[PDB]
């Protein structure tokens, strides 16, 4: 209201240049603020300019010198410390040249990721869709970044972090926004850390996207990809993101069948624990082992990777397919590979029934073992979600447990019915 | 590294 006029005004003194054919609106969006089109826009068609200097990072923020200075003491496994300081400095500093761009920022306590859930709710309803596992491994390294590094750097600068800053529920609100609001420029190996792009995180996302950002040597371009009619909001896309990611990076779902880019993972060990489970011998056992180590030196398999498996084709195709050919390959073909390129082809639809008989009952045999991680079979969810009235009464949050836990499913069973 | 690319 204010605060978009604010927010527009301070574009113009930092020389980001908004199309007007675009407007910012909290009107007729999927959700906060978002970007509609004022007039019809044409694919490759400019919508805005954001300069570099305009981005909010650790180098253009007022301490970046300290920061870049003292790199060492600020690592972590996310890399996003030297950010996170950044922010919480730009926060409390009084004047900060990036104030009008904080206004538009959503209210920190109602942050809709499943972190802030409580953890028995988070458990129960998203048990087996991979977040309650993502969200205990973000939590103890939030934890953990705070005590031993971030509380004890804001201490040794108290001039540059007033009190009200030193805050773990605040940390935890931070930690969210990188996760929802950050861009990561690609390389082009040591990935560029996350800047806020004032702007560009106005727009909401969706698989069916009508907008994408491009990076230039002096500044950011968001760019129509498609043509937008006049009062359609625009969609950038945050990247080809499943519900499970979506939930716990950006606290929200895409309801089917809208996600076309949804996933279900099958665990690596699953596959192999599917293997053993078909052996009658101690000494098949460790023929299975052999080929399993095999894949390990490929790089086609790990401990704690998985399977992606799309709603068209399987994502991490040439994996699965390696780990098919090599588990299921006979015991003598097997030793003169293990002496002496990968398998090519694509895992659709299509080719899934077409593949030999024992890849296919291994694979079976995987999604079984796989659909047994979660509480409930698929006919329970499919209930729940075809009666309009008794997924109206489900709350906020089972409702998008829900669609995380239908989308994964969906794909499961119909690679079990492809692999008959 | 900050997920978002585009
Ligand atoms: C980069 S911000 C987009 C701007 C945001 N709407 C706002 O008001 O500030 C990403 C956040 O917007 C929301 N969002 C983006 N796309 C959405 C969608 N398709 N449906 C519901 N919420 C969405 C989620 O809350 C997500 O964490």
């Amino acid at each position: 209201l204010d605060p978009v006029a604010c927010f527009l005004s301070w574009c113009r003194r930092v020389g980001l240049e908004l199309s007007p054919k675009v407007a910012v609106s909290r009107q007729g969006t999927v959700a906060g603020y978002g970007m509609v089109a004022r007039e019809s826009v044409q694919a490759g068609e400019l919508l805005f300019v954001v300069p570099r200097a305009a981005l909010l990072s650790q180098h253009t923020c007022s301490i970046g010198g300290l920061l870049e200075r003292e790199r060492v003491a600020l690592q972590s496994q996310s890399g996003w410390v030297p950010l996170l300081l950044a922010l919480l400095h730009e926060l409390q500093a009084p004047a900060s040249r990036w104030r009008p761009y904080f206004a538009l920022w959503p209210e920190l306590g109602r942050l809709e990721h499943p972190m802030f859930w409580p953890e028995e709710e988070r458990r129960c309803l998203l048990q087996g869709t991979g977040v309650p596992e993502a969200v205990e491994k973000d939590l103890a390294n939030i934890r953990s970044e705070y005590q031993s590094i971030v509380l004890p750097f804001m201490e040794a600068h108290p001039d540059l972090f007033s009190l009200r800053v030193r805050s773990l529920e605040l940390y935890h609100q931070l930690v969210a926004l990188v996760m929802a609001y950050s861009f990561q420029e690609p390389l082009e190996k040591e990935p560029n850390s996350p800047v806020m792009v004032p702007a560009a995180d106005i727009l909401n996302h969706l698989a069916n996207h009508n907008a994408n950002l491009e990076y230039s040597a002096n500044c950011l371009r968001m760019v129509a990809t498609q043509p937008i009619p006049k009062g359609h909001e625009i969609f950038n896309t945050y990247g080809q993101m499943a519900n499970w990611q979506l939930i716990h990076m950006y606290g929200f779902v895409e309801p089917y069948p809208d996600n076309t880019d949804d996933t279900a993972d099958i665990q690596m060990v699953t596959v192999r624990e599917a293997a053993l489970q078909g052996t009658k011998t101690e000494a098949e056992r460790h023929l299975v082992y052999e080929r399993w180590d095999f894949l390990c030196k490929l790089e086609m398999v790990g401990e704690e990777g998985a399977f992606v498996i799309g709603r068209e084709e399987v994502l991490t195709e040439e994996e699965l397919t390696t780990t098919l050919k090599v588990l299921c390959m006979p015991a003598e073909e097997f030793r003169e590979l293990k002496d002496q390129k990968r398998e090519e082809g694509s895992l659709t639809i299509t080719n899934i029934p077409k593949l030999k008989a024992s890849w296919r009952q291994l694979l079976q045999n995987s999604v079984l073992l796989t659909l047994q991680t979660y509480a409930t079979d698929l006919k329970t969810d499919q209930g729940l979600l075809s009666n309009k009235e008794v997924y109206a009464k489900l709350s906020w949050r089972e409702q998008q447990a829900l669609q995380v836990r239908y989308g994964q499913k969906m794909i499961l069973h119909q690679l079990l019915e492809l692999t008959s | 590294e900050t997920f978002k690319s585009i």
